[PDB]
RNA sequence: UCGACCAGGCU
DNA sequence: ACTACT
DNA sequence: AGTAGTTATGCCGGTCA
């Protein structure tokens, strides 16, 4: 029920304004703040606090705090994150990087 | 593991192809064709290695497959032969 | 000019992957680091030329490997690093999921 | 902060809303399935209206003189009327329009009969219209089970989930639920013959696209729907140039924040 | 000793190769890269066995430039000298300082002091040899040895073995 | 560029704890009875004896130049040669430790007959002793279990010592002449 | 289940976790007066038999950390007596696609 | 890039293992000793001393040596070197943590303030995740402040059992600057906790306390958190800047080494001399100090150790601090290549997804062609005509990877390409280019058009792009970046074409629209009242592009 | 080769 | 200038 | 209370070692 409010609330403030957003967009933040089992706050208390990537949180508001305790408590990155490997400088997990492509020799003889 | 090879039988993915999957397949395609790697298809005269690329993937002749991974690790590949085109 | 964080998160919207990673690295940093496959680290001593590689202090000569990474990225590495915090890079994963 | 809080959701290849963790965030995304490109507002007809013209418009009772498709629509009109095998159909079917009606009206309460959906029908009829200079002066050519099971089994393939079990198929069936009320509203016995004057051709070409044009509204794994969700509410709120209660910027921030001491804090009791 | 291993390597195949005799130009590069290879890890790699049915794979595209990277597995008999591992072959050259046996596609060194006492050195030879109240070994003797200790290098391994043990020597 | 192998263990960071190799049968990790298979299965440690290994390569060879062929479409001292040819169609030419492998190989070989090996391998294969030592016997003139038992150290209480010279009788009658 | 009137001993709770496998649970009575389950706002919660909740992780893959956690003092999660580990299935309208089905494990 | 082969297996990054080091690495790792506070000049010669920057370390003076690694600057990445401390400092970063951890363990003996035999312990025991069980776990027994060796097993409070000895009172552990202090309580026993104390109550934790403890046996030790040995950033961390020669041009970060450098020789120097014991420990705070502010110089005990001058001097976490910081902005942005930006203006005959291009622009910025038997014709037209033509090239990239400069080399007209080669050629019509302008709120500020090579300075856009961007022409300048690969350009032209974009997903409805002249004429255009004769209907249908040549 | 800090102005 | 957390 | 952490994007004179 608390989700049902949050949404009503933040659909409010921009249809006050007078303007429209196709719901999958607010529902979807909406969702992230509760998931997890309460409130999430879009603040660096409240979702920079989960169990993303280091990498990834320290991208955000308390960089070398998160990064010091990342050292301290051994943290391990999946680098599933787009943010570490945009760090890392490699293709991110996103569209065009969600899947591989490989050449198929079988069908590559099929073709001549 | 190839434990996470999932069976062309008990696929569950979209029988068509993803703007992504298809942008991604078009652009590898003319990569390799300006590479001067071989060309599937009579050049009606083109020359552009991205529609060289775009006339392969019309005539279904891409040698190439598309290994979609699901959250877990498994994967579904899929051939661009197979895969729809609607797009 | 700069493609900064707002204009990252247009490419991500767009879902454009390559365009991303190529106007971050192809278009500005991109390195060319070899590390040890023991420690992360960026140890070890390449001397592409006699072909001799090793990482002494993990005493290897074998296990290494070579990766792309934005230079800016080694230094936050090596920075790290300074700050006694080890920020091991791995080719391979382990805590699959 | 939206952005930065969204960054890593997108749709994945199981049609599931994940994070760079793996956790479930929306099963299907949108609650279902849908690209929001392909969507636009279609009026949900059965909704609004009175019982009155309810039944005065989708009603078909063949065992009866003054309740029957007048010959002049369906060809096999007269050698119809009276067959009791088929208003076993079409007594199911005008069951689940009525049934639908009184669901919709559950879920939307308002009344509001107006919704966001994939697949706009109205035109795709139109053209099916135009496309085959279908007259409203003869007769169709569409046998009663013709309409019936043939919009019966369009529903079959609006699919936008695919797994072998039942927990998916299950969710795929939650997925369409409210699009095939439009289906039906739309494609209604007495609607596809009297209002439309659809022949068995135009017919079978609105089914076909209505199935296609679905598929194409179905989202792509791969979307980066998280970092599109956050600017679609970001940008708005940047041309915010701002019932006495805390409403704007100042409210949008209060709410991200989940600030305990809001300011207007009422209350509404009815 | 000689052993079988299951082995498995990887070939970054342009895209200009990749054409209907693909399959063959990678099993190719796999024989070019592997055969005749040394590591430390598995000895001396002497023959791919099994030519026809190499496991190829779905090699997967890089995603800069266009090459394709396959992991081709494969089977093949190598070669790893052992401490303690009694073998035997012929000489090859022989100096003041011991005689260099070679057992295989490696050399193993005897070292002067690592003979018998009995056995001594006549430089005065020609092939140069090491004679003993019996023996009399020289550069084509087969002789049976004893690797004491192996040092992998480069591309080979090279040990030093003793003959001065019980019934090692020549045969 | 390198050349993995079957079996991944992991990194740790403390690489050191490996010993040495002897003839205490303790060869590498790279080298134990349990190993695993191609198709990820449990199979024991191969170890070829000379000769055993001369057939194997020779073999393999040659149904290389076959297949170097189905594409081409569209005596002791007398194997010396002859195997010196089947390389130069089949080997890399450069392969100086292969072709040093074949004659060292067809030189010290004790059985020269795809049957006489299979002989000395059911022989051998019914003692229960490790691939190297059953490796080595095979490919070591001994006569006392005492010589054996000596530069093989690795048996000394695996086999009783008329047992083991009942075998090596054996192996010194299969062994195939010259 | 026992409903208190103004509250129960600091030390007399102290003997409802001593009972197993039998559990206790306490209850306000000004808490139930109105049925919060009842409200506009509150969707169908379901239970999930230990097997119900296998499937749910099968066919969807994922480990139990991955599903959407709903709090031991949840209201409605207290109304069914969830019990750590244990699954709902919310069920909820949907102005999108009329039905939506949705998980929520319990904290 | 980073050039030159490297046999090295080339791989991506699947996993960071982040931990902390320890003191026996760091001097695993370094190459250089580091014992000398001075920059170089070898006794005023300029070169290198043995003691600072380059002891072994990466190098400076374009010249290849580094310890034989040679490769020269670009290329070398750095080389880390080390410093024994004197005595061991707190890790500015973990003084609260290393503080923690002291109230979870019983000095004296490093041993847990709770067992399972406390069950409200086991609780936190039980909770799986590091950050929280700690978070329990202390809690739980910071308060606890007496080593108890007997408790009451779970049977009855009667027969108490035994575990840990030695009852020794707990001091109340409080923070002053960087040190820790303690008070085992008539009246307390107010006493400084040493470093040398610390650290080895924290070496003899037990493995298991460590972990229970959210720490690890492998990669974080506790005792890791207080330095030992010093690991020392190589130049490229550090890098001068010289102003041609004799001169000097250091960076902050070498001077603090300096600094740490000295101080440590000093407190050394006073432990192998007349030492008045607690005048020692005056001059070991000064290392705690420097060794602190290298890494942060932003804490809260004021004195932040300004440089001569006043200047604050950059600490290594100023650098990683967000926005221009180097996470924030040099790796999630930065400034790249191939772009370019000039003031916009509207212009009513480009299709909507085109975008006019100054021809200055369009000579600037260039695309890596390869030559191919299809192109190989019209690539060597530009390369042979010239980068100062328009439709033309700049570079000419062999195989044997080496730029020809088409505007100095000698054999500029003459050249004769090579199926493989590569040529940078001019941008040219047509060629699919990312086109924004800022700020970038949604997909649509950043979308794909198609060039049109034009005169004049200024990009031109087509009225109707005009709201997606929010440009206006009061002077907006807009960015332009082109797309280097053939599969980048295919993902613009396939993924964020502007055609692509016009119907919105943020809100279910197209996104442009008609505007302005268009939208305000389009309307009189229309009125029943407006008729039109022969002669203009007749040049208003010749406009319209695909009209069927049909009155 | 090329930097830092400060301050001021445009969108 | 404002806001939350230890 | 004491205790810290932020704050829009991007672009274009004058002192210091
Ligand atoms: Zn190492
Ligand atoms: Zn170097
Ligand atoms: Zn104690």
């Amino acid at each position: 029920a608390g989700r049902a409010a949050l949404y009503k609330e933040v659909y409010n403030v921009i249809a006050s304004d007078g303007s429209y957003v196709n719901y999958r967009h607010m529902a979807l933040l909406v969702d992230v703040m509760t998931t997890q089992g309460g409130l999430t706050s879009v603040t660096r208390h409240g979702f920079n606090r989960s169990n993303t990537g280091a990498l990834m949180r320290c991208s955000f508001e308390e960089t070398v705090e998160i990064l010091f305790e990342a050292g301290a408590s051994a943290e391990l990155d999946d680098c599933r994150g787009v943010s570490e490997n945009v760090i890392l400088g490699q293709m991110a997990p996103i569209g065009t990087g969600a899947f591989d492509v490989m050449i198929d020799e079988e069908s590559l003889v099929k073709y001549m | 593991l190839k434990e996470k090879a999932i069976p062309k039988d008990q696929r569950a993915t979209t029988p068509y192809m993803t703007k992504y999957e298809r942008a991604r397949i078009l652009g590898t395609r003319a990569l390799q064709i300006s590479m001067n790697a071989p060309v599937f298809v009579d050049l009606e005269g083109e020359t552009d290695p991205l529609r060289i690329a775009m006339k392969e993937l019309a005539e279904k002749k891409i040698p190439l497959v598309i290994r979609r991974y699901l959250p877990d690790g498994s994967f579904e590949d899929w051939s661009v032969e197979e895969l729809i085109v609607d797009l | 000019l700069r493609f900064g964080e707002m204009e990252r998160d247009c490419m991500i919207a767009h879902g454009a992957a390559s365009f991303l990673k190529e106007r971050l690295m192809e278009a500005s940093d991109a390195f060319r680091v070899h590390i040890c496959g023991i420690c992360g680290l960026m140890t070890v001593i390449a001397k592409l030329n006699h072909n001799q590689f090793e990482c002494k202090g993990c005493d290897n000569k074998i296990d290494i490997y070579q990766i792309h990474i934005p230079y800016a990225a080694k230094l936050l590495f090596q920075e790290l690093m300074a700050m006694n915090i080890t920020p091991r890079l791995y080719t391979d994963r382990s805590r699959d999921f | 902060r939206l952005v930065k809080a969204l960054e890593d959701i997108m749709v994945h290849y199981d049609n599931t809303t994940r994070n760079s963790l793996g956790n479930v965030i929306q099963f299907i995304y949108g609650e279902d399935g849908m690209d929001a490109a392909h969507i636009e507002k279609q009026s949900l007809d059965t909704i609004g209206g009175s019982d009155a013209a309810f039944e005065k418009r989708y009603r078909v009772d063949l065992l009866n003189t003054d309740h029957t498709l007048d010959p002049s629509l369906l060809e096999s009109g007269s050698e119809i009327l009276g067959d009791l095998k088929l208003q076993v159909l079409l007594d199911e079917e005008y069951k689940q329009l009525v049934k639908d009606r009184k669901f919709l009206r559950e879920v939307f309460v308002d009344g509001e009969a107006n919704w966001p959906l994939p697949v706009n029908i109205r035109r795709i009829i139109q053209n099916a219209q135009q496309t085959f200079h279908i007259d409203h002066t003869k007769p169709s050519d569409l046998t009663i089970k013709d309409i019936v099971l043939g919009v019966k089994d369009l529903q079959e393939n609006l699919l936008v989930l695919r797994g072998k079990n039942e927990i998916i198929q299950n969710a795929q069936r939650d997925a369409v639920t409210l699009f095939c009320c439009l289906l039906r509203s739309r494609l209604a016995t007495r609607r596809v013959l009297q209002e439309y004057r659809l022949t068995k051709q135009a017919f079978d070409w609105v089914l076909s696209n209505i199935e296609a044009q679905f598929l194409r509204s179905v989202v792509h794994p791969g979307e980066m729907v998280g970092v599109l969700a956050a600017q679609s509410i970001g940008e708005p709120a940047t041309q915010m140039t701002l019932k006495k209660v805390t409403s704007g910027v100042p409210r949008l921030k209060e709410i991200l924040n989940v600030a305990k001491n809001m300011k207007t804090p009422s209350l509404t009791v009815y | 000793m000689f052993f079988i291993k299951d082995l498995s390597l990887n070939i970054t195949l342009h895209p200009s190769f990749f054409g209907p005799r693909m399959k063959q130009y990678l099993k190719t590069k796999l024989l070019e890269e592997v055969e005749g290879s040394c590591t430390g890890k598995f000895g001396y790699i002497l023959c791919v066995l099994d030519y026809d049915n190499i496991d190829i794979q779905r090699g997967r595209i890089l995603p800069t430039d266009g090459s394709a990277e396959f992991n081709v597995k494969y089977r093949a008999v190598v070669f790893k000298p052992f401490k303690g591992e009694v073998v035997d072959g012929t000489v090859v050259s022989c100096s003041q300082h011991g005689f260099e046996v070679q057992v295989g596609p490696m050399k193993v060194f005897v070292t002067k002091h690592l003979m018998p006492q009995d056995l001594t050195f006549n430089a005065g030879s020609n092939p140069p040899s090491y004679q003993s109240s019996e023996d009399v070994i020289t550069i084509k003797s087969r002789i049976r040895v004893k690797i004491e200790g192996c040092i992998s290098q480069v591309s080979s391994i090279h040990a030093i073995g003793s003959i001065k043990e019980d019934y090692l020597g020549a045969i | 560029v390198s050349t993995s192998t079957f079996q991944t263990r992991r990194r740790r960071l403390k690489k050191v704890e490996e010993e040495e190799n002897a003839a205490t049968l303790q060869l590498g990790q790279e080298f134990q009875l349990k190993q695993i298979n191609h198709q990820g299965e449990e199979e024991e440690l191969i170890a070829l004896n000379l000769s055993e290994a001369r057939l194997v390569i020779k073999e393999a060879l040659v149904e290389r130049r076959r297949a170097f062929k189905r594409s081409q479409k569209k005596t002791r001292e007398k194997e010396l040669e002859s195997i010196d040819v089947l390389l130069e169609q089949t080997t890399g030419g450069n392969n100086k430790d292969l072709k040093n492998t074949m004659q060292y190989l067809t030189n010290f070989s004790r059985f020269r007959d795809q049957e006489t090996v299979g002989a000395v391998i059911q022989l051998l294969k019914s003692t229960g002793l490790h691939p190297f030592e059953v490796a080595q016997l095979g490919s070591l003139a001994c006569d006392t279990a005492d010589e054996a038992k000596t530069l093989i150290p690795s048996l000394n209480n695996k086999i009783s010592d008329d047992e083991l010279e009942r075998i090596l009788k054996e192996l010194s009658n299969l062994e195939t002449l010259y | 289940i026992f409903v208190y009137q103004n509250n129960i001993t600091p030390s007399a709770m102290k003997l409802v976790p001593s009972i197993p496998p039998a559990t206790i649970e306490t209850f306000n009575e000004a808490a139930l007066v109105v049925n919060i389950t009842h409200h506009e706002l509150v969707p169908k919660h379901i239970r999930l038999s230990s097997d119900e909740k296998r499937e749910l992780l099968k066919r969807y893959r994922l480990k139990e950390s991955q599903l959407p956690r709903i709090q031991r003092a949840d209201p409605v999660a207290l109304y069914l007596g969830l019990k750590r580990g244990e699954v709902v299935k919310i069920i909820r309208k949907s102005e999108t696609s009329g039905r939506y089905a949705s998980y929520r494990i319990c904290m | 890039v980073g050039q030159q082969y490297s046999s090295a297996p080339l791989r991506t990054v699947k996993e960071v293992q982040f931990g902390l080091f320890s003191p026996e690495e760091v001097r695993a790792i370094s190459v250089a000793k580091i014992r000398f506070p001075e920059t170089m000049d070898e006794t005023q010669t300029r070169a290198k001393i043995g003691g600072l920057n380059d002891p072994r370390l990466g190098s400076i003076d374009r010249n290849l040596k580094c310890q034989t690694c040679q490769e020269g600057m670009n290329e070398c990445p750095g080389h880390f070197g080390h410093i024994d401390l004197a005595k061991p400092v707190f890790h500015v970063g973990f003084i609260a943590k290393i503080k923690k951890v002291c109230e979870c363990v019983c000095m004296h003996c490093g041993k847990l303030l709770l067992d399972e035999h406390n069950e409200l312990m086991r609780q936190a025991l039980a909770i799986k995740d590091s950050k929280k069980r700690f978070a329990a776990i202390w809690t739980l027994c910071k308060t606890k402040m007496v080593c108890e060796t007997d408790v009451p097993s779970e049977d009855d409070p009667t027969q108490l059992v035994s575990r840990g000895g030695c009852g020794n009172t707990q001091p109340t552990i409080r923070k002053d600057g960087l040190k820790l202090v303690g008070s085992w309580k008539d009246e307390p026993e107010l006493r400084v906790l040493s470093t040398e104390e610390i650290l080895n109550i924290f070496k003899h934790i037990s493995v298991k306390d460590f972990t229970s403890l959210g720490f690890n046996e492998v990669f974080s030790r506790p005792e890791w958190m207080i330095l030992t040995c010093l690991p020392v950033p190589p130049p490229p961390v550090r890098p001068s800047i010289s102003f041609n020669e004799s001169q000097r041009g250091e960076d902050d970060l070498t001077f603090k080494l300096a600094d740490i450098l000295k101080a440590n020789i000093s407190l050394e120097t006073l432990e192998h001399n007349g030492a008045p014991h607690h005048a020692i420990e005056e001059a070991e705070s000064l290392l705690q100090f420097h060794v602190a502010t290298y890494m942060d110089n932003d804490i809260a005990g004021q004195p932040q150790a300004l440089q001569k001058s006043g200047r604050p001097v950059k600490s290594i976490r100023a650098r990683l601090k967000g926005k221009e910081g180097r996470i924030r902005g040099n790796l999630m942005g930065k400034r790249v290549d191939f772009s370019a930006r000039t003031v916009i203006s509207g212009d009513p005959n480009l299709e909507l997804d085109q975008v006019g291009v100054p021809k200055s622009i369009a000579k600037t910025l260039t695309y890596p062609e390869v030559v191919t038997p299809y192109n190989i014709d019209r690539l060597t037209q530009l390369v042979r005509n010239g980068p100062n033509e328009h439709p033309g090239a700049k570079y000419v990239i062999r195989d044997s990877g080496d730029r020809i400069d088409l505007r100095y080399s000698k054999r500029a007209g003459d050249i004769q390409l090579q199926y493989g080669w590569k040529v940078e050629r001019h941008i040219m019509d047509n060629d699919p280019v990312l086109f924004n302008r800022q700020p970038s709120l949604h997909k649509m500020s950043m979308m794909a058009h198609r060039v049109k090579v034009i005169p004049y300075s200024t990009f031109r856009l087509n009225l109707s792009v005009t709201s997606p961007y929010n440009a206006d022409f009061d002077g907006d300048e807009m960015n332009l970046h082109v797309p280097q690969s053939e599969e980048t350009r295919a993902e613009l032209s396939q993924l964020c074409a502007v055609p692509l974009q016009i119907v919105s997903p943020q809100s279910n409805k197209p996104c442009m629209g008609i505007v302005q002249d268009t939208l305000c004429g389009i309307r009189k255009l229309t009125l029943r009242d407006t008729f039109i004769e022969l002669d203009q209907v007749l040049n208003m249908l010749y406009w319209v592009p695909d009209w069927d040549g049909v009155i």
